Formats: structure tokens, C-alpha cells, sequence
């Protein structure tokens, strides 16, 4: 009954039925990477000129970013270290108009590299989210300030220079913190965006930072749709 | 038997069950229709042993999982060093490195 | 849907023209056998009977022989 | 949805990338391995194989090893 | 609905946080623990593992032995 029912689906995914290529599975991969987050967010970030590149073109001797720095080739990764631009698969450029391109691989197996890309895109929309008034939401501010009490979300979210450089104020209380570290304040972002995002990576957010999985999820459900119309009508 | 006193005791096979979880309730219910004679012959296959008498000149025989490479399934297990085995199967350790 | 007559969980087209199991990061991937792709990874051809759940007749099926869900 | 291919309660990208077992109140949570938090807690990181229901194809799947409920 | 993980009818909040059985007219309800209520009445404070369904590991639930739905 049941019984050939559900065997067929324990190797559902097991059997491919046609191949044809290799390249092209690495296409149709990160392609379902990519739309399983909401069609809002990439609203959200071709607004202010966003631009996403599927290339197989490993990332050192692609045709366009062969001018650039030593601080933007020494960029820190999810973990916080600085990554080799060598070692490094996928990068946003946005030293004129924000551009991303992602290295083609097999995604759908490798949830790790898939984070990456998560990772860079919730960079990517980050400021937008954060700043309404050329400054830090201050409900986002009450969001900092709670997290960094809880002493496990604290060392879950925030960079170890973070927590080392809170201590010696005790109190992100000035207007010039705010101003001095807004890297670190866009990370904590990015990365809550990537944990929120990784479909085995919810419960973690879920349990070790309660309230910031409740910001997240206010966003996911609307709060996306409405910096989208509040960007796109200051579109014109 | 009375002159020379010569009788032994071999030990060809054993029968036994197996005591598995039930989520529904949290017992343990021995089920009757499976012995460890369907079960030990695939331990015996798809592992490796390692015995050891460090512990007061005692043999101690683990055996810890690991990969055999013509074999599709069997290939999917996690890669096996003999520093993981030894650490995670009897219990050393390296606090100076050694 | 992929047509599968004996029901062993390998289609019918690929039991005809050859087929070939690989893992590739754990996981196991049955594939249809391309030429050029295969032959120079070193895998095999298996090619058995569309209609017979066992081609050799015997308790274990095309599917388990060569996935290795077999008894060991 | 997420992947679960031998059917043991636990996806594919843990048992391959690492994961762990942790309490936070009174109740267990599985969870995937995060050095920052689970080495200060001294925790254990294991790793197993997504296509086996007991990766030492014992009787005691990778779940109930980890989690504690198992014959005691 | 609140959630109750070991299904022995009784919620994780209140197993964890402390429980009461008491009755009212002839019928049995099982409450929270309220200092300012339950400690007047003479009840007794209970506590037990959400996870299990039976925190000493014996065939009884923990409804079963505060309730009085058990074996005499
Ligand atoms: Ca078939
Ligand atoms: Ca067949
Ligand atoms: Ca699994
Ligand atoms: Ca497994
Ligand atoms: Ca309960
Ligand atoms: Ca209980």
C-alpha cells in the first residue's frame, strides 16, 4: 500500500533519471540555492543597482575584478577570519555599484560553501535594513543591547573584538560607538541573516538568541515587503 | 576420563535477543524475532578491531567503523584515522601534543 | 512518470542502455552510464533485465547488489 | 522540508558536517557544530553517515546513541 | 496546544517549572504550582524531566503516580 509508496521516496533523490551534462547540475543547483530565499530581498537589493553573476570562472582571474586593494583582498569570511582571495569562492564588489558574483558548485550537497552565499547577500542588504535615517535603528540598538546581556547569543553573534572592545565602554551608550563600528554592527546582520536563511541552521537561531530570531521572523513576513515599497516609490 | 582426565568445554554458538527503544511510551521491549546472529555478522564486516591489554594486562577488543572503498554504501561512512580510533574508542589523549 | 515494470527502483531505459552507482560527497548517486564521463573515472557498466526484480533470480535485487544495501 | 535519507531523525548536511547534542533549560537540542559555543561547554563533535540508519550497523540508530535514549 | 514531548500527557512547562493535583468537587484537576494558593491546601510540589516518560525509568508515567491512575 504505503509500503512501495514511501520506498519510492527513500530513493527519490537517490536514482537520476537523466544526466546529459555535468556543468549544467551545477547551474540548476545554485539556481535553487538561490530561490529559496523570498522574492522580496533581491527587490531589496537590484534597488539600489544589485547584481548577481553565475560564473564557473573561479574567482582570481575573472575579468572583473582584477583592480582592486589589499583591504578589500583581505575581507573577513562568516567565521570572522580574513579569508585568501585565492581560497575565496564567492564576493561582493560594491566599491561603485554593489555587484555579486557567485562561483558555480554543487550546493545542493554541500550546505556549508551554501552558506556563504547567504552570508554575503544578507552583507549585501544590510545597511538598507538597519539604517532609516542615515543612523542604526534604535529598536535594532535595543536589539544590541539585549543580546549582548544573554551570554550565549553574545558569543554566538558577535566577533571577539566585539565583545572585547564592549567591556572597555560597558555600555554602548555613545553615539561615537555606533559611528566607530558599524562593520561589526552589519556582521552581526549578515550572519544572523545566514543562520536564518540555512534551513538547518533555524533551530540554532531559534534556541541560542530568542529575540533576535523574532527580528528576523518580523522581517521575513512583511517587514521585507515594506523597506521594499519604502525604497522603491524613493525610487524615482 | 579416569585415567587421564582430559574433558572441555567448547562454545560453538549463542542465541539472544535484542531490547530496542519505543518512542511512544520510552520503555525497552525485547523483541523476540531477532537474535544478534543477523546483527554480528555485519559488525564483523563493515569495521575494524583493535585490541588492546594497556589496562592492567587485559585484552579490551573494540571495534570502530570505518571505510571500505569498493562498496557504495560503505563509502559514505566518515574517513578513520588511527589517532580518532584509539582516542574515541579507549580513551586517550594528547595534553602535551603526545 | 519514468516507466518501472519490475519494480526494483532502477528504470526500465536505464537497465536496457547501462547505468553506474558513485558517491560524490557521502552520498551514493545512481547515474545513467555517459561515455566519455565514466569510462575515464573508472567505474562499471552493469546492464541487467527491465522486467525481473532479481536478473539472477536469487533474493537480493539489481538495486541492493549495486548500492550495497545487501546483506554484508 | 529538509533531507533525511536513512530515516534516522537527523539531515544530511549534520551527519556529514559535523553536529552535537546540547540542553538549554530541561530539553535537548540536537544542533550543528559551532566552535564558538560548543568547545567553551566541552562538548563532543560527531560526525556519521547520511545513507546509514546506525553507521556501525549495530542496532542503536545515530540518533539514540547521541541523545541518551538507548538501553542504559 | 501546548507542547509535551514525552507524551505522558502533562506539559513541559509544568514539569519543569512545578506541578499540583488536587480536587475540587469530586473531579481531579492538575495545576501549576502557586505559592499563595497551593501551599495553604497542603498539596505537594512536583517536578520531573519533560524528556522522559517516566523520570524514574519504571512502567509508571508521572500522570499515573500523582494522579492515582496506577496500579493499586
Ligand atoms: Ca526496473
Ligand atoms: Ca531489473
Ligand atoms: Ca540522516
Ligand atoms: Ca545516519
Ligand atoms: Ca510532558
Ligand atoms: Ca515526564
Amino acid at each position: 500500500k504505503t509500503e512501495k509508496e514511501k520506498f519510492k521516496d527513500s530513493i527519490n533523490n537517490l536514482v537520476k533519471t537523466e544526466f546529459t551534462n555535468e556543468t549544467l547540475d551545477k547551474i540548476q543547483q545554485t539556481q535553487d540555492l538561490l530561490k529559496k530565499i523570498p522574492k522580496d530581498v533581491l527587490e531589496i537589493y537590484s534597488e539600489l543597482g544589485g547584481e548577481i553573476y553565475f560564473t564557473d570562472i573561479d574567482l582570481v582571474e575573472h575579468k572583473e575584478l582584477q583592480d582592486l586593494s589589499e583591504e578589500e583582498k583581505n575581507s573577513m569570511n562568516s567565521r570572522g577570519e580574513k579569508v585568501p582571495f585565492a581560497s575565496r569562492f564567492v564576493f561582493e564588489k560594491k566599491r561603485e555599484t554593489p555587484k555579486l558574483i557567485i562561483n558555480i558548485k554543487d550546493y545542493a550537497i554541500n550546505s556549508e560553501q551554501s552558506k556563504e552565499v547567504y552570508y554575503e547577500i544578507g552583507k549585501g542588504i544590510s545597511l538598507d535594513i538597519i539604517s532609516k535615517d542615515k543612523s542604526l535603528d534604535p529598536e535594532f540598538l535595543n536589539l544590541i543591547k539585549s543580546l549582548s546581556d544573554d551570554s550565549d547569543s553574545s558569543d554566538l553573534l558577535f566577533s571577539q573584538k566585539f565583545k572585547e572592545k564592549l567591556e572597555l565602554n560597558n555600555k554602548s551608550i555613545d553615539i561615537n560607538f555606533i559611528k566607530e563600528n558599524l562593520t561589526e554592527f552589519q556582521h552581526a546582520f549578515s550572519l544572523a541573516f545566514s543562520y536564518y536563511f540555512a534551513p538547518d541552521h533555524r533551530t540554532v537561531l531559534e534556541l541560542y538568541a530568542p529575540d533576535m530570531f523574532e527580528y528576523m521572523n518580523k522581517l521575513e513576513k512583511g517587514g521585507f515587503e515594506k523597506i521594499s515599497e519604502s525604497l522603491k516609490k524613493e525610487g524615482v | 576420563l579416569e585415567k587421564t582426565k582430559q574433558l572441555r568445554l567448547d562454545t560453538d554458538q549463542v542465541y539472544g535477543n535484542i531490547a530496542t527503544y519505543n518512542f511512544e511510551n520510552g520503555r525497552v521491549r525485547v523483541d523476540t524475532g531477532s537474535n544478534w546472529s543477523e546483527v554480528l555478522p555485519q559488525i564483523q564486516e563493515t569495521t575494524a578491531r583493535i585490541i588492546f591489554n594497556g589496562k592492567d594486562l587485559n585484552l579490551v577488543e573494540r571495534r570502530i567503523a570505518a571505510v571500505n572503498p569498493s562498496d557504495p554504501l560503505e563509502t559514505t561512512k566518515p574517513d578513520m584515522t588511527l589517532k580518532e580510533a584509539l582516542k574515541i574508542a579507549f580513551g586517550f589523549n594528547e595534553p602535551n601534543g603526545n | 512518470t519514468v516507466p518501472d515494470r519490475d519494480n526494483d527502483g532502477i528504470p526500465d531505459s536505464l537497465e536496457v542502455e547501462g547505468y553506474t552507482v558513485d558517491v560524490k560527497n557521502k552520498r551514493t548517486f545512481l547515474s545513467p552510464w555517459i561515455s566519455n564521463i565514466h569510462e575515464k573515472k573508472g567505474l562499471t557498466k552493469y546492464k541487467s533485465s527491465p522486467e525481473k526484480w532479481s536478473t539472477a533470480s536469487d533474493p537480493y535485487s539489481d538495486f541492493e547488489k549495486v548500492t550495497g544495501r545487501i546483506d554484508k
